[PDB]
């Protein structure tokens, strides 16, 4: 299966079937946060997606193919996480994103807290374009959570 | 062995639930892609 849309990662050297992260398929490439798939290779049905970039400082991943996804969050917009949290139906939700202000520059923000599984979970604009993946942040003072705006470079 | 299966389309959704708050953090990424709070 390789049509465009979101995964579940799922594995079975656990108990059980257990969703272990998310991703996006776009133009024939996969792509998830590194920290899910740790760069191994995945199935899909009977076919194999071998890894073709990765890297760990931006906790990035793509499969058979390069990173395809390059929008961006406009910076004055709401935003959807399209979650997809382990063992529960895809669910929208809608933000405002908040600020990463680095010392090499600023990056979107969303302040909504999910189980780990639903890392890789894309982040889209009002035209359904990516702009990024959940699932790698902070942990705030009250003890909750702010994941990154993850994006790629095309 | 990890294996994936499809869970939707990625669109827009008209009716979605808002919620979440904005904040403005201060933050350093570390070789490890680690973010911590400065
Ligand atoms: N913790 C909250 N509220 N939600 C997290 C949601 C995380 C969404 C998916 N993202 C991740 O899983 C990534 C993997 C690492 C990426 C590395 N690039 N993880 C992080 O981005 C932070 C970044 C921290 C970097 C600091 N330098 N790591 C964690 O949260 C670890 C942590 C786990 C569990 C607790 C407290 C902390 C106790 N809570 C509980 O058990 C509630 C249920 C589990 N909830 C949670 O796992």
């Amino acid at each position: 299966e390789t049509t465009d849309g979101v995964y579940r990662v799922m594995t079975r050297r656990l108990l059980g079937s257990t969703q272990v992260g998310v991703g996006v398929m776009q133009e024939g490439v996969f792509h998830t946060m590194w920290h899910v798939t740790k760069g191994a290779a995945l199935r899909s049905g009977e076919g194999r997606l071998d890894p073709y970039w990765g890297d760990v400082k931006q906790d990035l991943v793509s499969y058979c193919g390069p990173w395809k996804l390059d929008a961006a969050w406009d910076g004055l917009s709401e935003v959807q996480l399209l979650a997809v949290p382990p063992g529960e139906r895809a669910k929208n939700i809608q933000t405002l994103p908040g600020i990463f202000k680095t010392k090499d520059g600023d990056i979107g923000a969303v302040a909504l807290d999910y189980p780990a599984g639903t890392s890789g979970s894309p982040i889209l604009d009002k035209c359904g374009r990516v702009i990024g993946l959940y699932g790698n942040g902070v942990v705030i003072k009250n003890g909750s959570y702010v994941s990154a705006i993850t994006q790629g470079k095309r | 062995d990890m294996y994936i299966e499809r869970a939707g389309d990625i669109t827009w959704e008209k009716d979605a639930e808002v919620t979440g708050n904005s904040p403005r953090l201060d933050v350093a990424l570390d070789e490890s892609g680690d973010f911590s709070l400065v």
